[PDB]
RNA sequence: UGAGCCUUGAUGUGUAGGAUAGGUGGGAGGCUUUGAAGUGUGGACGCCAGUCUGCAUGGAGCCGACCUUGAAAUACCACC
RNA sequence: GCCCGGAUAGCUCAGGGUAGAGCAGGGGAUUGAAAAUCCCCGUGUCCUUGGUUCGAUUCCGAGUCCGGGCACCA
RNA sequence: CUUGAGUCUCGUAGAGGGGGGUAGAAUUCCAGGUGUAGCGGUGAAAUGCGUAGAGAUCUGGAGGAAUACCGGUGGCGAAGGCGGCCCCCUGGACGAAGACUGACGCUCAGGUGCGAAAGCGUGGGGAGCAAACAGGAUUAGAUACCCUGGUAGUCCACGCCGUAAACGAUGUCGACUUGGAGGUUGUGCCGGCGUGGCUUCCGGAGCUAACGCGUUAAGUCGACCGCCUGGGGAGUACGGCCGCAAGGUUAAAACUCAAAUGAAUUGACGGGGGCCCGCACAAGCGGUGGAGCAUGUGGUUUAAUUCGAUGCAACGCGA
């Protein structure tokens, strides 16, 4: 706001992996305050990406992650009447947030029959760059690309 | 605004020296003061006006000493 | 087709468009490139980064001649003065003079009308 | 400076594949110390993969069918 | 009638072991606008037919249309 | 008579004026070499220029207009105004000491002369700029602002015109009345100490409606001249004079209103400037606007559809 007067918010690890990482992965996940729900299929979900990759649970998880992190994004600025698009650094805690919302939303829009298949497909995809998670940060860094002449 | 490069320097110090001459020649300055016309007029009023604000600032540093704030 | 190993860089920059020639010490020209011609139309024409991304290509399209020394001549206010010249030495020559060759009336004609923007 | 007529040099790496091999061959023996496998060396082209190269050190080997190609290997060798 | 050239993406059109560049149109990035910039989306016997070739849009032959020069024009 | 006014001797500074010559930078055009796909312009674009070779860079040539730096709330002139360097003709100002004339002075209606820019006439010149004009945009429209071009004109000689916020919005001449800080230009004595001319800012008494002026007076006085008499109509009509014309100068009346005006004070407002705040934006999450139903309102209907709330701050409101 106007003041920056906050701290942070102490967020609770996840009970059988000990992985603040993942408790936050449910939380994105959750709706309606129905914490179990998230739990349930997150877990499910990981348990089918181990199998059927055959490491862990939690450095396949992480591998998945970071073909999605971003390193840079644009930001809209007007000027004289018309906006330039300046591209900026994405800082680490956000890059962490803006990977698992993309990933979330687009195992969210797929035609399988459970949400756990659903996000495992989805989040095996991402581990060899196929899912439209990694399209999206492909065409975020090449949007920030082109708008290179803009950056002060 | 004619530089050498004389013999072992860095590139950066023969552009930083080359910067300070194009500075201290007013290059730019007068450049841009001749892309348009400017009426007498206004060049003796623009004129008058710089030196009442210099004359005035130097009035008001003058007697700001003497006066204490807290 | 020639090796002239030695060559004069002229760097023309405006506030809309900057343009790059690498000439022999006579003024025949070899090669050259523009900000404009480097997919950059509009707003974005006339930044520092257009200025440099030219340079780069002029550079690029002189290799032929195995130019390693070069000189430097720059007219004009526009933004692209510095990045050309970074740029150049980025290349790889080795710059020996760097000179501001911009026209200067000594009166001169008369300057068109002020814009009541 | 443009065109023609000659003569020569190379150039022309679908796919297999040692092989920057175009259809067509008299035909698997010439080349080699009428200084040779491979070296240092300099040069032109090159889809830069692979030719070619003035000379020398160097010293005398490559070498033809032979199996992947439809084809056979400037092994002596014609024509375009 | 004879000859000289061409027919390929919705448009303009480039190019014996191949189909290509841009613009038209759909959506999302995107904002109060078109820019602007992003990304993808097809748009194919290269007129048709036959003939050579280990296969032909890249070779030949003929028929549909169009342009140019000429002929016939009593 | 010499104290006001003027003359003579020596020097100083200065874009004061008229005439001629000449230098360097840059823009445009012409010719040629290299070289290749864009240039130019805008908030973004387009008109426009370019493969018939532009733009960029090099060399040679032609022509016109203006003089970067110095340059300064610096200088000169009655005002308008005056800016590269050199020569010819020429006006004024100031200073230091001395001799001379002896009131020869101040102001001035009519009158005469000078007078920015635009404009008019005849003849030259024409690079750059640029009324009118044409095209491209923007817009609800855009006879504009913005872009690309562009003719009179701007330049020279001679002649008219006679006006400007021609302003210090402050007529000319003389005298007297506390201070401070500078700039520029002379001269005397031993960097110091004096003494003249012009000039910028601040301020005392006094003045003034206030704002402000304040030894360069808007203070205290004297001489002469110009002008004013509520706001529109109107600096207009008619007449005279002047002009090639455009028009200039002199200068009313009817009718109409009860005001028009100057300076300063408190607010409010600004597509004026600073410094802050709020789920006000930004970052997110979930909704409404689409569907069916519940409810309130408007409108329409009815015998009645009782009355009231009806921008935010009325509409599941009184109920
Ligand atoms: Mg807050
Ligand atoms: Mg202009
Ligand atoms: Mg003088
Ligand atoms: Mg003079
Ligand atoms: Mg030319
Ligand atoms: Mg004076
Ligand atoms: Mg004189
Ligand atoms: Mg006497
Ligand atoms: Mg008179
Ligand atoms: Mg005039
Ligand atoms: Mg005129
Ligand atoms: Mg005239
Ligand atoms: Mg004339
Ligand atoms: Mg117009
Ligand atoms: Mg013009
Ligand atoms: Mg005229
Ligand atoms: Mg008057
Ligand atoms: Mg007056
Ligand atoms: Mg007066
Ligand atoms: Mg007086
Ligand atoms: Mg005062
Ligand atoms: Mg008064
Ligand atoms: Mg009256
Ligand atoms: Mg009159
Ligand atoms: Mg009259
Ligand atoms: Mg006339
Ligand atoms: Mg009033
Ligand atoms: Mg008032
Ligand atoms: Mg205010
Ligand atoms: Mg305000
Ligand atoms: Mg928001
Ligand atoms: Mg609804
Ligand atoms: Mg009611
Ligand atoms: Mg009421
Ligand atoms: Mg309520």
């Amino acid at each position: 706001p106007r003041r920056r007067v906050i701290g942070q918010r102490k967020i609770l690890p996840d009970p059988k992996f000990g992985s603040e990482l993942l408790a936050k992965f449910v939380n994105i996940l959750m709706v309606d305050g129905k914490k179990s729900t998230a739990e349930s299929i997150v877990y499910s979900a990981l348990e089918t990406l181990a199998q059927r990759s055959g490491k862990s649970e939690l450095e396949a998880f992480e591998v998945a992650l970071e073909n999605v992190r971003p390193t840079v994004e644009v930001k809209s600025r007007r000027v004289g009447g018309s906006t330039y698009q300046v591209p900026v650094e994405v800082r680490p805690v956000r890059r962490n947030a803006l990977a698992m919302r993309w990933i979330v939303e687009a195992a969210r829009k797929r035609g399988d029959k459970s949400m756990a298949l659903r996000l495992a497909n989805e989040l095996s995809d991402a581990a060899e760059n196929k899912g439209t998670a990694v399209k999206k940060r492909e065409d975020v860094h090449r949007m920030a690309e082109a708008n290179k002449a803009f950056a002060h | 605004p004619v530089i050498k490069v004389r013999e072992n320097e860095p590139f950066d110090v023969a552009l930083r020296r080359f910067k300070r001459s194009c500075e201290k020649a007013g290059v730019l300055a007068e450049v841009r003061r001749r892309e348009f016309y400017e009426k007498p007029t206004t060049e003796r009023k623009r004129a008058k006006a710089s030196a009442v604000k210099r004359h005035a600032k130097k009035l008001a540093r003058e007697n700001a000493r003497r006066t204490r704030l807290y | 087709r020639k090796q002239v190993s030695d060559g004069v860089a002229h760097i023309h920059a405006s506030f809309n468009n900057t343009i790059v020639t690498i000439t022999d010490r006579q003024g025949n020209a070899l090669g050259w490139a523009t900000a404009g011609g480097s997919g950059f139309r509009g707003s974005r024409k006339s930044t520092p980064f257009a200025a440099q991304v030219a340079a780069e290509r002029c550079a690029d399209a002189v290799k032929e001649y195995g130019i390693k020394n070069l000189e430097v001549m720059v007219k004009g206010p526009g933004p692209g003065r510095e990045s050309t010249i970074r740029a150049l030495n980025a290349a790889g020559f080795r710059i020996t003079n760097i000179t501001d060759v911009t026209p200067i009336p000594h009166x001169g004609c008369r300057p068109p009308k002020k814009r009541r923007v």
